[PDB]
């Protein structure tokens, strides 16, 4: 049930990969395309820096009463996008790709995979 | 000429510990260990069970 979740994710069009924090900042869950671990460990940190700054700002340096950031998206340079969620006491970064980007990403594939067959290919020659 | 005895006095010099600690790995809970795979993977199942 849990897992589909992550698998639902990397369906969705121009979705790179989904992170996953708890409150102490261990990363519960992360895309296997990206680093696991290491770069959660790393992602963690900055996000939870980032949020919590954020949310107290939003209450005390703009002096607004019960007002509370609910979604988060920096937009940079290429196709990266982090749009942060958090529900309950866990808070996830989504990196997804505009359409150019997602288009590089599909050529890239290809590429690989040619690059495969022709090591298959070489392979059999080497054979015969 | 008077009696001369020599007494040697020394402020205490407070001691210096040399302890050297890596902060590389992220931050866990005490009784779990980060470098051992067993404790974080028992540890995530458990926020997993809400």
């Amino acid at each position: 049930n849990a897992d589909d979740q992550l698998k639902q994710l990397s369906a969705l069009e121009g979705a790179n990969g989904y992170v996953i924090f708890n409150e102490s900042g261990i990363p519960l869950k992360r895309h296997e395309k990206s680093i696991s671990h290491e770069k959660a460990v790393h992602i963690a940190a900055l996000v939870s820096d980032l949020w919590n700054v954020s949310k107290k700002v939003i209450q005390r340096d703009l002096k607004t009463p019960e007002n509370d950031i609910e979604v988060i998206r920096l937009r940079t340079k290429h196709s990266y996008e982090y749009i942060i969620t958090q529900s309950g006491d866990f808070t996830m970064l989504a990196i997804q790709l505009c359409g150019k980007a997602i288009e590089e990403a599909k050529k890239a594939a290809a590429a690989a995979a040619a690059a495969a067959v022709v090591q298959e290919e070489n392979k059999e020659k080497e054979k015969k | 000429i008077a009696e001369l005895s020599e007494h040697s006095v020394n402020t205490e010099r407070v001691k210096t510990g040399d302890r050297g600690m890596s902060h590389k790995e992220g931050g866990w809970p005490g009784n779990v260990d980060p470098n051992e795979a067993q404790e974080t993977g028992r540890f995530k199942k458990r926020i997993e069970k809400s």
